[PDB]
């Protein structure tokens, strides 16, 4: 990109870099119920070999898996991304046979959905907010006091 | 005439590999938004210009018209209802008609809808 | 003062190459083999280009037409691709709460031509610009103080030092070593380039990244 | 003289220190003043205005 | 009613197919040809999928929204609003049980 | 006054540009060649191919074929929405074997489209064209393999659907294997029933050594002919048992049949011609006393074997090479599918004999039409050499006549498409334009034919060069192909004569494509001029040579999208070839003749002929085109006044007293003016509005059907019932429009009234029905209003009933009826511009004729077109055109400056000076000296040296004016420009492209049935499609609420763009939706393949969208 | 494909601002209907809803009296700006309604390199923000004037371009 | 466009808690007819017509001259939302 003279950030590049190797290749499940080669998510494993050093158990070895962006998003845990993607039958197959239950938590499969998009306004952290004006403030302020009374 | 054949509505349009032929058809069975909401102002607006009227007039018009069972009550069932003869019923609703007559003259509110 | 000089200088219209072919020579020419031609197109547009030149010319000029619409092409592609991988990922936690950090370095080494130089400016800001100092950081008698975030001036400071040769590395929060669930976090992520700003939290930068990427798909030939 | 580089740093130092609508005023301002006086100026193209070194 | 949070997919059980059947479609036909009246067991039936018509039956013998899901006794046609037909299954029963293709011809095939 | 400039003159007019169409479907026919004397290629090929067959004891046979007269002419099938065809009547005569019975009778076949005199026909009363299509030639070839770096693997092929492709390849065992129709096996299995063996394969064979081991395999070589005939039968077709009279016959009719293998009289030729060999046949193979022998595999191995060895005149061929490329013509395609249908009609003869009664059938009960009907039909139809000729101007169809297709079926597609078919190969020199071609995904594919450039019987396209013998030119012109020129070596056109023989010792020459300096001594031909390097259109390019390829490109693509106007004039700097291309174009009236005009006015242009005849010419005014463009020819002739041969009479849309008119000549001041012309966008001054400049004229046509519905007949009347009475105006009698109503959008063309399916009023529906007590009747209103955005005036009228003479509508409608509608389009904001340079641009804002940067004189410039287009596009063609524009505006004469050979920068620059002289000279005439404000602009292009100082005003306007440059006044200040700026005249381009066609805006309209998204473009009033990227875009910056917006209720939330309208009608915000409802079709499609689909909730728990619907 | 949407041929906004774009006249009235339909029903003339759109459908009776109602509903709204191909989110930008004279949609000089626009004939959509919430995202977050520097880069996008560069060093 | 456009983006972390402030702030003032507004008189934002000068009919606008006052608050939690809205009707009919 610098060759071509086109300048952009780092972060996206990384972003994505982080997306690929996001993947991991067991090797020797433990006392898990995983099994040798299984492979599944970063901070999933992380947190289950939490867990396990919390339960005294033997932890997961694993090693680094690094695919393809096209794998990568194809093996995400969101079944509808996958469909939406491509390989539609392949995935679905996978999915419906397993019985995997998709949470939503992605953008895009909220897309599909018709459901407000967990990002942006739509994010779970400011769209609680509440916006309230100086009098009916305190209308509703006497509200709590006046509940005690009845 | 019955000889030919349907179409398939997957039928390739144009040099474009975009596009069938059945995604050209359009939807008269499904209500418009603005054909529901015509229907709505429609409904309301009659309604207030039915208030206007006698209690006993605009219940037997809206007996005769569907706008409570949504059934025909003809001339001796809105009779026997409400007791009297079905001549009076039919006397009563065309006097309904022609107060309406003025009322609409005036606000031609009501006046559209006529297609 | 002449119009195409300006018009190249200020940065206007044209660049050095297109007014090498509208002033000077339109120079040597590539037969689609891919092996340069031995003789070159001599005069320049004004001076007006023979038939054979011109036909030269076209093979060249087609060849780099078809590469531009396939380009369009693959880039529609690879955008798509990165926005599928990358859509998860969205400001969540102010805070992850990770001590990770990678290390970026202001000295690249150009080989067999020997000795370390110094990174040019347009890449140190390029990695730098916008991040959240992972560590402390002490340099020129100043210090930088742990969770910055950088500005422009504070980069261009960095590179200051950086000459001082007080730090050949710059410790920095990123996304890579973020530890946030399903997506990414504030100060791991760093400003809002848009709003030159620490970033805010909901903004789904996956999304942002895989177009900021897509976008420049098309201009990559040479 | 100004040019590409030097209004864009232009352009961003006031985004970073003045604000964003004062920017934007900014902005409008150049693009106003850049147009007439590009009129003004009658900057042209003739054929000649593609001068050949003498060396070629 | 409730929110929408979460959906999943699985493979649906021959009885599940059956509880989603309205009926089974016997005859392999469209419509008649002159009336263009969905034919008796046809793919476009009313008798399972519904009414073409908002409450109004084949027959027309239950006219209104007065009525309201109840079967009409010659037609068999449900009163009803006629959007159900873009709902509302149908189902074919097999006399040879036959397998899904997709389990069968997926790259790392399932069955297999 | 008109100059002709350049010192090459060419000696050879243009050939006939419609000529590759007209001449190759005239082979194709041959109509007037009496059935006797008839030449056995194209169609009577089909007939010699597919004749005679049999199959008891039936022998058929043709004898001749007839063309019918066209039973409606040219106009007729046009405005009756009928194919341009005449019945096709073979007269075939049938024979009994056996019986010796010989009844002959003549028979039908079917109905044959013709082509017009322009070169395009007419299918289903619409003008459509058939593009030439470009192939490799037939023959065999050799080149390395893709998997292996030290072999060469060979090709042999015939021409499509005339049989399979053919590869020897050496794998590598050391084995060699042969590929026909996707399998393996070896040669020597093959070599089989041809008479070879171990002996007569390894006798000459071996001048090799290594390679003659690889080919021997014992087992077959001891299996002989029907053995292994029987081997390879069950080899290449395991379907049927190996029978081995099948093996005969199948591997008969795969090789050895002439008919269903044929390969090119070209292929044949060259093969023969290059593995150094001769053939008897077009076969592969021949079938002789019951025993196959071989033909080409011999010495095509031989040449195989010997090249891959290394031993020398044994080479690879060139693939890209024109000289293994041929152009399928229109000719050739339409005889091909005509014996195709042939071949199936053979099929349905030979499925009648074995049927009803043997002893007696006529042909005419053992033939049918359909099959050739259909594969003509379908030919003609569907085809996508076959497509929509292109009327927007008479340049447009001559082009579109003139393209070339790498696509279409048989060729290739965009997928298999690199830089191999796309590129320019040496050869394209004369015969395929290097710059014309789309710039889409289709750049390299579809091109055009050079000018000189023209096509023999072979296909192959060959181009004049100019015979010169020591020095001395001949006038003898040779057409010579891709080969033939590979030859020789080749001079240039503009290599210097004095007076018919060469100058200069160094002698600008070619060897195959590859530019050499050269003596005079050694050139045996030379160009007959550069317009032969490049096609039509990009000859229509003044000063082509400062142009760049990319914005040429541009410019013929564009002189194609060229609108008519009616003040449209010729350009005044013209290369010269606009004559010719109004004359082919046929677009105009000439004289057939020697003779006078007795008459003119707008309809006929009578003429008295010296032989005697009065021939009327009548003239077609104001007909619409396939585009919309009018076509019209404008009479210029007095009466009264003999006209000579050839000679002109009445003009065509896009000509001016026989001169290619496509945009007009407009006054461009080149200069930036208030960033209105920012990014290519072009201010227009208001005065071209004032003198009709740029107006075009475009009619659009609009049908209508009156059906009859089970429900009840469709009819057109002038009754309606809820019509009011000022909405009826123009109707007058049965309910369609007069002639000359304007009509405005919603207007009604013609009424129709259709039985309303009937059904019950809603209870206050019929509440209001009471209400109005207006009868509520019958019959409901199906009218044709015209469309939104269209409207105009009312020309044409046609009706067409049924019951009628002329006329057979299809079954179920009653009458057609059409409405012709023209409208007057003056230049708009928004509308497109361009030049022939390659400049595009849009109209932004017109400017009103007060404040103008205008002359001392006062007179206004035209356009001011923006500088900064030039210098990145490198065009500087358009500079010397608006050089050249001033001279000649100021001189008042036009200019020939012919493409490689033009005008020179001193022969300007003279004019320039005297143009300069006159215009000052009368300046100072009227009394005036040099003004102030122009000493002031001289005065400061002094300090930055554009003019020598210590010289007066005089001179210093002088030098300015030159280069092009004039002082021009500010007519919104009357301050003049701080430098000077060129001005003249160019020659500019109103296209296709209009806001008036292409502004729409939708808010709630039809929608879908499947899924509930609105329809697509803007005759089906739909809206825009949000597209994938876009819904990126709205993550990217975190609007929810507009993704939501955009994904439910404003695209197919029924209930909720329901609830929606509703609320902003009530003055409400609208709530909140719930399901876009193309999801739910998603979940019951899901459900179909039965994959069950949960919608779960927070708590893992059923949530049912379906509400009460299909809960069952 | 959506509701509420239109596209047209683009045309340079020399007098316009950043947070404006020239959106035409009858664009506007199509594409503001409903809103239109409600401050017909507010104003006076028509007595409703079904007045006003039989009076817009029929004869193109257009007054001045619709005209400044359709400014009355478009005062302070904004609508959004679409170029295909749509590769940066700068793809797409909010602008205002402007009733101009001509059928084409009057765009900003600075947001073009933004679009990647030029006026050839290049063409731009138009979509309206219904919903208030939808509006407010539309005119905080999604306007022109308050998107600068590039998201990706961090180097300001909306820029003096071609002939102001020219003046601006001249 | 929306003067003081800097300082809303100061009066919040993260943007899209400002356009979720607006938005419902602009709700409740189309709900209640600019009666709940904190606004005075000569704040109000008026709509220039020559019929005469109005109330801006956008709410948008509204919110946000009334956020940029500050006598609005903000947060998470902050108020039942059953009795917000219920006592927020009993204010105003
Ligand atoms: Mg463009
Ligand atoms: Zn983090
Ligand atoms: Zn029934």
């Amino acid at each position: 990109y610098r060759a071509q003279g086109v300048k952009l950030h780092d972060k996206h590049i990384e972003i994505v870099v982080r997306q690929m190797l996001k993947y991991v290749e067991v090797t020797d499940p433990g006392d898990s119920r995983l099994l040798e080669g299984q492979v599944l998510e970063k901070w999933d494993v992380e947190a289950l070999n939490e867990r396990l050093i919390a339960e005294g158990k033997v932890p997961v070895a694993w090693k680094p898996l690094l695919m393809g962006v096209t794998k990568s998003a194809l093996s995400t845990k969101s079944w509808l991304s996958a469909a939406s993607f491509q390989n539609t039958t392949h995935v679905l197959t996978e999915a419906a046979i397993a019985g995997k239950k998709d949470e939503l938590i992605g953008l895009k499969e909220n897309v599909i959905l018709g459901r407000l998009i967990p990002a942006g306004t739509g994010s779970d952290f400011v769209r609680f907010t509440q916006v309230v004006d100086q009098r009916t403030l305190k209308a509703i302020e006497e509200a709590r006091k006046e509940a005690v009374e009845a | 005439k019955i000889a030919q054949e349907p179409v398939s509505l997957e039928t390739p349009i144009g040099d474009e590999k975009d596009s069938f032929y059945g995604d050209f058809i359009p939807d008269e069975n499904l209500p418009s938004p603005v054909e529901a909401a015509a229907q709505s102002l429609l409904s309301e607006e009659l309604e207030k210009a039915l208030s206007k009227l006698s209690e006993r007039e605009a219940m037997v018009l809206k007996l005769r018209k569907g706008l409570i069972d949504g059934r025909e009550h003809t001339l001796e069932e809105v009779g026997a209802y409400f007791g009297v003869t079905r001549e009076r019923i039919r006397q009563i609703e065309n006097k309904a008609l022609r107060k309406l007559k003025y009322h609409e003259s005036r606000t031609r509110k009501l006046r559209d809808f006529l297609e | 003062f002449n119009p195409l000089y300006v018009m190249a200088q200020s940065g206007a219209r044209g660049n050095p190459q297109q007014i090498r072919q509208l002033c000077g020579m339109r120079g040597l020419m590539q037969k689609p083999s891919g092996e340069t031609f031995e003789v070159p197109v001599r005069s320049s547009f004004r001076e007006g280009l023979t038939v054979l030149e011109y036909f030269i010319s076209s093979h060249g000029a087609r060849k780099g037409g078809a590469d531009t619409a396939l380009r369009t092409a693959d880039s529609g592609y690879l955008t798509r691709k990165l926005v599928d991988v990358a859509h998860e990922i969205v400001v969540r936690e102010a805070d992850c709460g990770t001590t990770n950090y990678i290390s970026v370095p202001l000295f690249q080494m150009d080989e067999v031509t020997r000795t370390l130089r110094l990174r040019k400016r347009s890449d140190i800001e390029s990695g730098l610009y916008g991040r959240v100092l992972a560590r402390e950081v002490e340099a020129l008698g100043r210090r930088l103080e742990e969770g910055r975030y950088l500005s422009l001036e504070d980069v261009h400071f960095l590179i200051k030092a950086a000459e001082a040769g007080e730090v050949r590395e710059v410790p920095v929060r990123s996304p890579l070593t973020c530890q946030t669930r399903y997506g990414v976090c504030q100060k791991c992520y760093g400003y809002d380039l848009s709003m030159a700003r620490p970033v805010s939290i909901g903004e789904a930068v996956g999304v942002v990244a895989a177009e900021s990427i897509g976008e420049p798909g098309t201009q990559l030939t040479m | 003289p100004q040019e590409k580089n030097s209004l864009k740093d232009l352009v961003y130092q006031a985004f970073l220190r003045l604000g964003m609508e004062k920017t934007a005023r900014l902005l409008d301002a150049l693009k106003y003043y850049g147009f007439t006086l590009s009129t003004t100026s009658g900057i042209t193209i003739g054929i000649d205005d593609a001068v050949i070194p003498e060396e070629k | 009613k409730k929110e929408v949070r979460k959906v999943r997919i699985a493979l649906a059980s021959p009885e599940k197919i059956r509880s989603w059947s309205y009926g089974e479609v016997e005859k392999p036909e469209t419509i008649n040809y002159r009336t263009l009246k969905p034919e008796r067991d046809g793919l476009f039936d009313e008798r399972i999928f519904g009414p073409i018509k908002d409450y109004e039956c084949a027959c027309g013998k239950y006219k209104r929204q007065r009525f309201e899901g109840k079967v009409c006794e010659r037609c068999g046609v449900e009163v009803t609003r006629s959007i159900v037909r873009r709902y509302r299954m149908g189902h074919i029963e097999l006399a040879t049980p036959a397998a899904h293709i997709w389990f069968v011809k997926d790259v790392p095939s399932k069955i297999g | 006054e008109i100059k002709r400039f350049g010192r090459i003159r060419e000696v050879i007019p243009l050939p006939p540009l419609t000529e590759i169409q007209v001449e190759s479907y005239k082979k194709a026919l041959q109509a007037d060649v009496p059935p006797e004397k008839r030449e056995n290629v194209g169609i009577q090929a089909a007939f010699k191919e597919t004749f005679p067959i049999e199959e008891g004891g039936l022998v058929l046979d043709f004898l001749e074929y007839r063309i019918g007269d066209p039973p409606f002419s040219q106009d007729e099938c046009r405005e009756k929405d009928l194919t341009y065809q005449a019945p096709l009547y073979a007269r075939l005569q049938l024979i009994h074997k056996d019986t010796g019975l010989i009844k002959e009778d003549e028979v039908f076949l079917g109905h044959l489209p013709l082509m017009t005199e322009d070169g395009s026909f007419i299918i289903n009363g619409a003008d459509r064209v058939i593009v030439s299509q470009i192939h490799r030639s037939p023959g065999v070839y050799f080149t390395p393999d893709p998997a292996r770096p030290g072999r060469y693997i060979a090709s042999i092929i015939p021409l499509p659907k005339r049989g399979p492709w053919i590869d020897l390849e050496v794998e590598a065992s050391g084995v060699v294997t042969m590929k026909v129709n996707k399998r393996k096996f070896p040669l020597v299995l093959l070599l089989r029933v041809l008479g070879y063996d171990q002996e007569t394969l390894v006798r000459e064979l071996s001048a090799y050594g290594d390679l003659v081991q690889g080919l021997l395999d014992e087992a077959v070589l001891a299996m002989r002919p029907e053995e292994a005939m029987v081997r390879l039968f069950t080899l290449l077709r395991p379907g049927d048992p190996p029978k081995k009279d099948k093996a005969l016959a199948y591997l008969f009719g795969l090789l050895a049949d002439p008919k269903r293998y044929d390969l090119g009289e070209a292929g044949r030729y060259k093969a023969e011609e290059k593995l150094g060999v001769g053939l008897s046949g077009r076969t592969l193979v021949r079938f002789e006393d019951g025993e196959f022998k071989d033909e080409v595999f011999l010495p095509t191995l031989r040449y195989l074997f010997a090249l891959t060895a290394g031993v020398p005149g044994h080479e690879v061929d060139d693939i890209d090479h024109l000289g293994n490329r041929r152009i399928r013509t229109v000719g050739e395609l339409m005889a091909d599918q005509f014996r195709v249908g042939l071949a199936r009609l053979a099929r349905g003869v030979r499925e009648r004999m074995v049927m009803g009664s043997p002893d007696t059938l006529t042909p005419a009960k053992l033939v049918n039409s359909r099959p050739l009907e259909a594969a003509l039909r379908e030919f003609f139809s569907r085809s996508q050499l076959s497509q929509f000729k292109d009327e927007t101007n008479p340049l447009s169809s001559l082009r579109h006549k003139r393209r070339i297709s790498a696509l279409g079926p048989g060729g290739l597609t965009r997928e298999r498409a690199g830089f191999d078919v796309r590129d320019v190969h040496r050869t394209h020199y004369g015969r395929i334009c290097p710059v014309e071609t789309p710039e889409g995904a289709n750049i390299g594919l579809i091109t055009s034919l050079a000018a000189y450039a023209r096509v023999d019987a072979l296909g192959f396209i060959r181009t004049p060069y100019r015979r010169v013998k020591n020095g001395v030119v001949t006038e003898e012109v040779v057409y010579m192909t891709a080969s033939e020129e590979d030859r020789y070596t080749i001079a240039q056109a503009n290599t210097p004569l004095e007076g018919d023989r060469i100058a200069t010792d160094r002698v600008v020459a070619r060897r195959r494509g590859e530019p050499v300096i050269v003596a005079p001594e050694e050139v045996e031909f030379m160009d007959v001029s550069p317009k032969q390097v490049f096609s039509l259109n990009t000859n229509l390019i003044p000063f082509l040579e400062h142009d760049d390829a990319n914005r040429a490109l541009m410019g013929s693509n564009m002189q194609t999208q060229a609108v008519p106007l009616i003040r449209a004039q010729a350009p005044v700097v013209m290369t010269g070839l606009e004559e010719r291309v109004v004359r082919d174009s046929l677009a105009a009236l000439y004289a057939e003749e020697d003779g006078e005009v007795v008459k003119v006015d707008g309809t006929r242009i009578a003429v008295r002929y010296e032989d005697g005849r009065l021939v009327e010419h009548p003239l077609r005014r104001y007909a619409r085109s396939n585009q919309g463009t009018a076509f019209d020819q404008r009479p210029r002739v007095r009466v009264g006044q003999r006209v000579k041969k050839g000679d002109l009479l009445a003009d065509g849309p896009a000509s001016e007293e026989g001169f290619l008119a496509l945009g007009q000549n407009v006054l461009v001041a080149i200069m930036p003016f208030d960033g209105y012309n920012f990014e290519d966008a072009i201010v227009i001054s208001e005065e071209l509005l004032k003198r009709d400049f740029y107006t075009s004229i475009h009619i659009e046509r609009y049908e209508i059907e009156a059906r009859d519905t089970k429900l009840g007949p469709e009819r057109i009347t002038r009754d309606i019932p809820h019509l009011s009475e000022a909405a009826l105006r123009d109707l007058d009698e049965e309910g369609i429009v007069r002639i000359g109503a304007e009509v405005k959008p919603g207007d009604i063309l013609v009424g129709r009234t259709s039985f309303k399916g009937e059904q019950e009023p809603s209870p206050e529906e019929r509440l209001l029905r009471s209400i109005f007590g207006e009868k509520a009747r019958d019959v409901k209103d199906t009218s044709l209003r015209v469309p939104p955005g269209e409207g105009g005036i009312v020309v044409g009228r046609l009706r067409l009933r049924r019951g009628d003479p002329g006329v057979e509508l299809k079954p179920g409608v009653r009458e057609v009826v059409r409405v012709f509608v023209a409208q007057k389009r003056k230049l708009q904001v928004g509308d497109k511009l361009a030049n022939r340079h390659g400049n595009k641009g849009v109209v932004a804002k017109i400017l009103p004729v007060e404040d103008m940067p205008h002359l001392p004189d006062g007179t206004p410039v035209d356009v001011i077109l923006n500088p900064l287009g030039v210098p990145s596009r490198m065009n500087l063609g358009q500079i010397l055109e608006t050089h050249l524009g001033l001279a000649g505006y100021f001189l008042g004469q036009r200019y020939i400056s012919p493409v490689f050979d033009g005008a020179t920068e001193p022969e300007i620059k003279e004019l320039l000076a005297e143009a300069f002289n006159l215009y000052f000279g009368k300046r100072q005439g009227e009394g005036f000296g040099v003004d102030k404000r122009e000493k002031e602009v001289l005065a400061r292009a002094e300090k930055l040296g554009l003019v020598s100082p210590g010289k007066s005003p005089e001179e210093q306007l002088k030098e300015l004016f030159d280069l092009g440059k004039v002082v021009l006044y500010d007519g919104r200040t009357g301050e003049p420009f701080e430098g000077p700026i060129v001005v003249g005249q160019m020659f500019i381009m109103k296209l296709y492209h209009m806001v008036e066609d292409k502004m729409h805006a939708r808010s709630t309209g039809p929608y879908s049935l499947i899924t509930q998204q609105p329809l697509g473009g803007k005759a089906q009033f739909g809206g825009q499609r949000f597209g994938e990227m876009e819904v990126w875009a709205l993550e990217a910056y975190g609007a929810a609420h507009t993704l939501q917006e955009m994904l439910t209720i404003k695209s197919d939330d029924i209930e909720g763009r329901n609830a929606a309208y509703q609320a902003i009608i009530k003055g409400e915000d609208v709530p909140e939706p719930s399901v876009p409802e193309s999801f739910r079709v998603l979940v019951k499609e899901l459900q179909a393949l039965a994959l069950d689909v949960q919608t779960l909730d927070e708590k893992d728990n059923p949530v049912d969208i379906f509400e009460g619907l299909a809960s069952k | 494909r959506v509701d509420y949407s239109g596209r047209s041929v683009i045309v340079v906004g020399p007098q316009l601002k950043l947070h404006q774009c020239g959106l035409p006249k009858r664009m506007a009235l199509e594409l503001f209907k409903p809103f239109l339909l409600k401050k017909m029903e507010e104003k006076a003339f028509a007595p409703n809803v079904k007045a006003a759109r039989r009076m817009l459908e029929r004869q193109r009776d257009i007054k001045d009296e619709v005209w400044d109602a359709l400014e009355e509903v478009i005062h302070g709204k904004v609508v959004l700006l679409n170029r295909a191909p749509t590769l940066h989110r700068l793809g797409i930008q909010a602008f205002q309604p402007v009733l101009v004279e001509g059928q084409s949609i009057q765009l900003h000089p600075l947001v073009c390199e933004a679009f990647n626009a030029d006026f050839d004939g290049d063409q731009m959509a138009v979509h309206v923000p219904l919903s208030s919430f939808a509006q407010a995202e539309a005119r905080i977050q999604m306007l022109s004037a308050h998107n600068l520097l590039s998201p990706a880069s961090g180097e300001p996008l909306a820029k003096p371009s071609r002939d102001i560069i020219l003046g601006l060093y001249y | 466009a929306e003067p003081g456009i800097d300082k809303l983006f100061g009066m919040v972390d993260s943007k899209y808690r400002l356009t979720v402030v607006v938005a419902k702030r602009a709700q409740q003032l189309l709900r209640h007819r600019f009666k709940n507004t904190v606004l005075e008189p000569e704040e109000r934002p008026k709509m220039r017509t020559l019929e005469g000068l109005y109330d801006d009919p956008n709410a948008v606008t509204w919110a946000m001259k009334e956020l940029l006052t500050g006598r609005l608050f903000f947060g998470e939690n902050l108020v039942p939302e059953d009795r917000l809205q219920k006592e927020m009707e009993r204010l105003y009919p």
